[PDB]
């Protein structure tokens, strides 16, 4: 298999940052470097060879991309002076199997200033009591708005547990402001249960969106709560009227 | 090189079978042509692996119709289940080196006996200043139309989770903070059924 290092990095602009691929279990002498932007296609950048020197792709910046073939096991790709246009998805390949083995990738966020970083709002919508008194169902939503990246992962619970039942959830976030460079996202979910199970005041439903922010070690100067890597939930009970 | 995945995104019920086209232009004799699938992790899935010179491929429940003069490379999924969703991606391989399409996002859609199409006002949340419209009940194949006003937001239609064995339904939402918005008109730039519920 093939793993890269991180899977994901919030960098502020300038900075040099470091992407890893590593083969494990066995030896890789070349590796692929790919690069995705949103709705958009793979696009091989690089080619890195044991030895010898890294292969290019036209239109690709040898200066703001250093590929290096570390060791028989070990590709990296640096983003040199990182920029917020080179915000995208870089995933790695070597050469093995039918296709060939891919890393899972690095969603490579390059931000201004970590105060672009926003976590999401989170709320919840009760049934409407026309679609109960039509279907005997009733669906809640939730909404996760102006957050970014947008990287979130939406799950419901119910009386604690998890479930999946009754789950729809965005294939993708909405650009909040497509025109915009800088636009913020949402993500919408419903949860359809019985209306017998809705109208219990003794059940519990929420709405869970985990976001994927600042680390630790990440500087903070705001006043709001500094974007780390968080849960974010909205909640509401059964309602007997 | 080029590939060409013409198809953004198709919508398919569960247990029927699912054509995604893909056209490629290459100079080279020897290449392949591979299938993958991309999960929300981003992660990439090998589907099938079709070659310039081999008959039509097939694994597990892909299969290639390789017609290699029109260079046309479709995949069929047979017996479509809910975890099929997802955006699959043509590819072309000439020394590892490979050329992707655009992808194409399949949505599996519960089969649905009775459609009620249906737009229901939703009480407003007394922590959030957005009100929200839910279009629900729909067939599979309803499009639903993106805004066009910046301050009203409408969703796609959803993904069912694939692991869901109940209350399975199509639905998309719209919500405003406008003064002025209501359910009754915010899905007015789609084109929906005659008789779309529309509760007072």
């Amino acid at each position: 298999v093939v793993s890269q290092h991180p899977s994901r990095v919030i960098s502020k602009s300038g900075t040099s940052v470091k992407i890893e691929c590593r083969s494990l279990d066995f030896q890789a002498t070349t590796m692929f470097w790919y690069r995705q932007f949103p709705k958009q296609s793979l696009m091989l950048m690089a080619t890195s060879n044991e030895g010898s020197k890294a292969t290019y792709e036209q239109g690709v910046e040898k200066d703001k991309f250093l590929i290096n073939h570390a060791s028989l096991t070990l590709s990296t790709l640096t983003v040199t002076s990182a920029h917020p246009e080179d915000s995208s998805f870089y995933i790695c390949s070597a050469p093995g199997g039918v296709g060939a083995f891919f890393g899972q990738g690095t969603r490579l966020t390059v931000v201004e200033d970590l105060k672009n970083v926003f976590p999401p709002e989170v709320a919840v919508f009760e049934p409407s009591e026309a679609e109960i008194s039509h279907t005997q169902k009733a669906t809640l939503v939730c909404l996760a708005t102006g957050f970014y990246p947008d990287h979130v992962e939406l799950s419901w619970w119910v009386n604690g547990k998890e479930v999946h039942s009754g789950v729809c959830t965005d294939p993708q976030p909405l650009k909040e402001q497509p025109a915009l460079n800088d636009s913020r996202y949402a993500l919408s979910s419903r949860l359809r249960v019985s209306a017998t199970f809705w109208q219990n005041p003794r059940n519990h439903f929420r709405c869970q969106v985990q976001f994927y922010g600042l680390s630790e070690n990440d500087e903070w100067t705001q006043d709001r709560a500094k974007p780390v890597t968080q849960i974010v939930s909205a909640e509401a009970w059964g309602r007997a009227d | 090189q080029k590939v060409t995945q013409a198809q953004s995104s198709v919508s398919m019920p569960v247990r029927k079978a699912v054509t995604l086209n893909c056209l490629y232009e290459t100079s080279w004799w020897s290449y392949y042509i591979f299938w993958y699938k991309q999960l929300p992790s981003k992660e990439m899935i090998f589907l099938i692996r079709q070659g310039s010179d081999e008959q039509n491929a097939k694994s597990g429940r892909y299969s290639v119709n390789f017609k290699k003069a029109a260079k046309s490379v479709a995949l069929t999924i047979s017996a479509l289940q809910l975890e099929d969703s997802a955006k699959y991606f043509c590819a072309l391989g000439v020394t590892g080196k490979l050329t992707f399409g655009q992808g194409t996002i399949l949505t599996v859609h519960p089969n649905i006996q009775n459609p009620d199409p249906a737009v229901y006002q939703l009480r407003d949340s007394k922590s959030s200043d957005k009100s929200v419209c839910l279009f629900t009940d729909f067939d599979s194949q309803t499009n639903v139309s993106q805004s066009k006003d910046s301050d009203v937001y409408i969703t796609d239609k959803c993904v069912l989770d694939m692991r869901s064995m109940d209350f399975k339904s199509n639905s998309a939402v719209a919500w405003s903070n406008k003064s002025d918005f209501a359910c009754a008109n915010a899905f007015n730039n789609s084109i929906i059924p005659e008789d779309t519920f529309f509760p007072s």
